[PDB]
RNA sequence: GGACUUUUACUUUGAAAAAAUUAGAGUGUUCAAAGCAGGCGUAUUGCUCGAAUAUAUUAGCAUGGAAUAAUAGAAUAGGACG
RNA sequence: GGAUAGUGGCCUACCAUGGUUUCAACGGGUAACGGGGAAUAAGGGUUCGAUUCCGGAGAGGGAGCCUGAGAAACGGCUACCACAUCCAAGGAAGGCAGCAGGCGCGCAAAUUACCCAAUCCUAAUUCAGGGAGGUAGUGACAAUAAAUAACGAUACAGGGCCCAUUCGGGUCUUGUAAUUGGAAUGAGUACAAUGUAAAUACCUUAACGAGGAACAAUUGGAGGGCAAGUCUGGUGCCAGCAGCCGCGGUAAUUCCAGCUCCAAUAGCGUAUAUUAAAGUUGUUGCAGUUAAAAAGCUCGUAGUUGAACUUUGGGCCCGGUUGGCCG
């Protein structure tokens, strides 16, 4: 009788599952920003539908209107915060414009590529789930993480691991340490 | 219309197709890894093509 | 029912005491007393969730059990008192004293007050009556009947009484254009002056209710709660003086304060 | 114009009228008769399980020509006699009689399936191990 | 490691004011020994069969067998 | 200055309106589903924003409207007004 | 009038013949507890709601009552009805649609565990009690996040932009590897601390934990719809496949398999229902000469629907908002 923890699935999957130009497209995108699968594509599509379909309501709306103004500038105000919409595009006819790659070009995943530190998307997979990453202090091994504009200069290596000081790893410490139990005594 | 039938040739092909075991091989990547795989092979490498492209052609017109 | 209900399912709480939806399976349920248990509020949520003294829900029977606190003068040590508006509660083991004045939003606030002003609360007259042996007396809506009063005041009239010896000093009438405290409906919170009561014989008569910043509005008679002459109260009032903002204008107010 | 009435005080006519059509529709009707609580071999259950009777050997329809292994089945739940195709080479000799087989649907909403007549269920669990499991022999039968 | 503490106004202060699983895991208040929930139970319905002392009713009990 | 529709439908605006759910603002649960938290500093005896908003499509209540659609009324004047 | 806490045909005595109905009464059915709400996303709708909150009812079936402020109470009693336990055969006793657990039922649903630490309730009561509630166990109900590999080395091949007279070819950047080498890591196992009522897991963290017989991802499918083989071996209208069209009768792109290939992926298939697709229920919004469909005809009650007209136009006052403009 207590209260339910509510939950929300997150993606859906298209109608027509057997589009070969979108099978194309698809694939692509998962190559290119380092996807496991095409729930990663689909759980942004889903995304954008809901902004798009928000955005599109609030059009209808006379201007001036104290719900769209607050609710659609709120919206404007988010998209751009992580950097999907840009600097000045901030007008809702603007943010129906956004594609799916708006959304992945600031994944956590692409941007660990993109500064450096990877030169490699399916190296920058590895990197974070490995937390051999952090925003500052934090250590985040999600690559789906989503960088808002204010942290992206902030990305830098771990506090710990190898690639960001203090100790190497287990590996590196094993193999330093066999060349002395053989080589040596 | 008729329902008894002979049963006495239940199971015939596949009881007389010739048991050849799958050959061993190396494993496909697993993950992330073989979406990779796809993509830099499917329209990175682009191989034999036609006129529409071709996944599995096996021993071609020739 | 077969009879009385004595729990609470945590969710058919009065929300204005802002639970939270998990923790556990129930609230706290008032106990019988001097306000209706919708518009109560338990000494338990005061302590731990208003005030954060208390973790548990033992140590605020701990607290409770200590006199520690006392409501409108008198010590109270039940766990779910069922405190309400205009109310006090005096924390004298750390000379705080406190009167439950409605928020803006519609909650309880935690208008903290002197010991001055402590000494007395005011109280909206729900019936006058002529009692038995001759002697008159009004209710007031904190469930106190004070028997001899004024022949002037009629329902719908505030009272202060005093708080150490019962006895109403003073009172305000109902009437065009005093200060009105709205204790329930959509407009909870709020605060200003009349204009007009809209009478409506066979049942409820509506108040047309100004504020400062001139927005005209409407309740229930009940809902409405005098407390003294046009901008000038007879009672302190909180933060934002009830005058309810838009979250257009309430988004500035957050984010202006901001930043420096 | 049109042939329904338009009037603003016609609800009920158009109310009445399409709740007496729908009648002819008829998904609707086998729901509101309870054809399914009632004349279908299930409950209107997904499944159910049976003992076997007896094997078939049902031949096809036409233009086809082979014979279909299926079983005479008796429903335990209402001890009802329906006959169920057993999917798959030699599967029909996994089954044996009074074998108890969890039956299912062919997939057609109580239509027969393909060329195989009278027969509107298929054999997905004998002895409870699963058919499927049986004939790539990664489980065994247990003994009867 | 982000966490929660309190700083009492005394020792023995702290010591009414705390709950006792606390105590105990600082060797404070010591750790009471009793019988799992069930044994607990199960003792008071057996004694709730009894009206009296019984001390008496074991008299009635032995005084059939001894004869 | 206060009540006032011949009698209705209709329509506008409100009021009386549980929570959760839904829409949705804020908040970096490391992301997310969530949750309603939290945020700042001398962090050695403190400071501080919050926990909004929309919702509801019948009926009842209150109110601005009178186009549309009904309805009443003086004819053997047992007509109206003063 | 009696009765009730009180209104009332609630009951009684006397008196009248009234009350409901095609604006569907009454009766029947429901695999019907009502609502909050849920699934389905152009809109309109369609379908569902035993089930976390509210209200209702019931405690094997009925009826009756004791106590009390409150019960027609069932972890209260009394009787009948249906079950059914112990017995020294005289007697006595039970009511899990509480928590576990058992049988039965079936397609279909978990431990006879720990605890009052939290949430809250009760009492004479800060203490006692609580299968309320919480904790853990079983748990691929549903939902969230997302490892199963990463970067080099080189030998051909070359995207090679060229130089340019030729196997003369610059210097990075793809791809092939029974060719190579150094790094990375938590799944685990586990000191500890943390977490806890006590444990457990989570977070944190020493000691370990990677190279292919692993730390070895599956489920379906490859004629069309519909994404992906005219490769091989087997069978020969057989076995079998196939939602539908159809495949199989000795060169089978569809069976049985090997190979490879496709789609989704810690998940995929099947059955059943249901929604969208369905403008195939049509208010929006269908169809009716010939594809299903205008009653043989006219009258006619209920229903629905019903020509036009009654202050029209003119002229003032008042403070409002989107654009000129420019700082
Ligand atoms: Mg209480
Ligand atoms: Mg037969
Ligand atoms: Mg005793
Ligand atoms: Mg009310
Ligand atoms: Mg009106
Ligand atoms: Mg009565
Ligand atoms: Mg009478
Ligand atoms: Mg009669
Ligand atoms: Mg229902
Ligand atoms: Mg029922
Ligand atoms: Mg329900
Ligand atoms: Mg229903
Ligand atoms: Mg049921
Ligand atoms: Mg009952
Ligand atoms: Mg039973
Ligand atoms: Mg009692
Ligand atoms: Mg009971
Ligand atoms: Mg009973
Ligand atoms: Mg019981
Ligand atoms: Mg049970
Ligand atoms: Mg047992
Ligand atoms: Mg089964
Ligand atoms: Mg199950
Ligand atoms: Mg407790
Ligand atoms: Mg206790
Ligand atoms: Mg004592
Ligand atoms: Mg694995
Ligand atoms: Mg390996
Ligand atoms: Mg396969
Ligand atoms: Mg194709
Ligand atoms: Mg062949
Ligand atoms: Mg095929
Ligand atoms: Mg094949
Ligand atoms: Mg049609
Ligand atoms: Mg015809
Ligand atoms: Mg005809
Ligand atoms: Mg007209």
């Amino acid at each position: 009788p207590r209260a339910p923890r509510t939950y929300s699935k997150t993606y859906s999957t298209p109608k027509r599952p057997y589009e070969s130009s979108r099978l194309d497209a698809e694939l692509k995108l998962a190559g290119e920003f380092g996807l496991k699968n095409k729930k990663e594509i689909y759980r942004i599509s889903f995304q954008l539908s809901k902004i798009r379909r928000a955005a599109r309501d609030l059009l209808t709306r006379d201007e001036k209107d104290p719900k769209r103004l607050f609710e659609g500038n709120a919206l404007i105000r988010r998209l751009v915060r992580v950097g999907v919409l840009s600097e000045d595009k901030k007008k809702l006819d603007y943010v129906l414009a956004l594609k799916v790659e708006d959304f992945l070009e600031r994944r956590l995943q692409t941007q660990v590529y993109k500064l450096g530190l990877a030169k490699s998307v399916h190296h920058a997979r590895v990197l974070i789930t490995q937390r051999h990453i952090a925003v500052g202090k934090q250590i985040v091994n999600i690559p789906s993480f989503m960088v808002r504009l204010d942290s992206e200069k902030h990305i830098d290596f771990a506090p710990t691991s190898p690639f960001g000081g203090a100790r190497p790893g287990r590996v590196a410490r094993r193999n330093a340490a066999r060349k002395a139990e053989a080589s040596g005594e | 219309a008729k329902v008894h039938g002979s049963l006495a040739r239940a199971g015939k092909v596949k009881s007389q197709t010739p048991k050849v075991e799958k050959t061993e091989k190396p494993k496909k990547p697993k993950g992330r890894a073989y979406k990779r795989l796809l993509y830099t092979r499917r329209f990175v490498n682009v191989t034999l093509v036609n006129g529409k492209r071709r996944m599995n052609p096996g021993p071609s017109v020739q | 029912a077969r009879g009385p209900k004595k729990h609470l399912k945590r969710l058919a709480a009065p929300h204005h005491w802002l639970l939270d939806k998990l923790s556990g399976c129930y609230a706290p349920r008032p106990s019988a007393g001097p306000h209706k248990l919708r518009e109560s509020l338990p000494l338990i949520v005061f302590l731990r969730n208003r005030l954060k003294y208390a973790l548990n829900g033992r140590e605020v029977k701990a607290i409770l059990m200590q006199r520690h606190v006392k409501v409108d003068g008198k010590v109270r040590t039940d766990t779910t008192y069922p405190a309400g508006f205009m109310d006090v509660i005096t924390l004298d083991a750390t000379n705080e004293n406190f009167r439950l004045v409605y928020d803006v939003k519609g909650r309880f606030a935690v208008h903290r007050i002197t010991d001055e002003e402590a000494s007395y609360k005011l109280g909206k007259v729900k019936k006058v009556q002529l009692g038995k042996k001759g002697v008159p007396y009004v209710v007031t809506h904190d469930g106190r009947t004070i028997r001899y009063p004024d022949p002037n005041i009629k329902v719908n009239d505030t009272v202060k009484i005093d708080l150490a010896s019962g006895k109403i000093t003073d009172f305000i009438k109902f009437d065009a254009g005093k200060l009105v405290y709205v204790t329930g409906g959509r407009n909870l919170g709020r605060i200003g002056t009349i204009v007009h009561k809209e009478r409506h014989d066979g049942g409820f008569d509506l108040v047309h209710i100004k504020d400062s910043l001139d927005n005209t509005f409407v309740t229930r008679l009940n809902n409405v709660f005098v407390i003294g002459e046009q901008g000038k109260p007879y009672i302190s009032l909180p933060k934002g003086k009830g005058i309810k903002l838009s979250i257009a204008e309430e988004r500035d107010r957050r984010r202006a304060q901001q930043g420096l | 114009g049109k042939g329904k009435p338009r009037g603003l005080n016609s609800a009920r006519k158009l109310r009445v009228h399409r709740r007496n059509n729908r009648w002819a529709e008829n998904n609707y009707k086998k729901r509101l008769l309870g054809t399914a609580f009632k004349s279908s071999p299930f409950g209107g259950s997904s499944h159910a399980k049976g003992i076997v009777l007896e094997k078939l050997g049902i031949e096809s329809k036409q233009p086809n020509s082979a014979i279909r292994k299926c079983v005479r089945v008796q429903l335990i739940k209402n001890g009802k006699k329906v006959t169920a195709f057993v999917p798959n080479d030699g599967c029909l000799n996994f089954v044996d009689e009074n074998d108890e087989v969890l039956l299912a649907g062919f997939g057609r909403k109580g239509k027969a399936k393909g060329d195989i007549p009278g027969v509107r269920f298929k054999v997905v669990k004998v002895s409870g191990v699963s058919l499927l499991a049986l004939w790539k022999e990664k489980k065994e039968k247990p003994r009867s | 490691s982000v966490g929660f503490g309190l700083v009492y106004n005394s020792v023995a202060e702290a010591k009414k004011f705390e709950p006792t699983y606390r105590l105990v895991r600082y060797g404070l208040a010591e750790k009471v020994e009793k019988a799992s929930r069930q044994q607990r139970k199960q003792k008071k319905n057996r004694d709730k069969k009894i009206f009296g002392t019984g001390k008496r009713l074991a008299k009635k009990v032995a005084r059939r067998n001894a004869d």
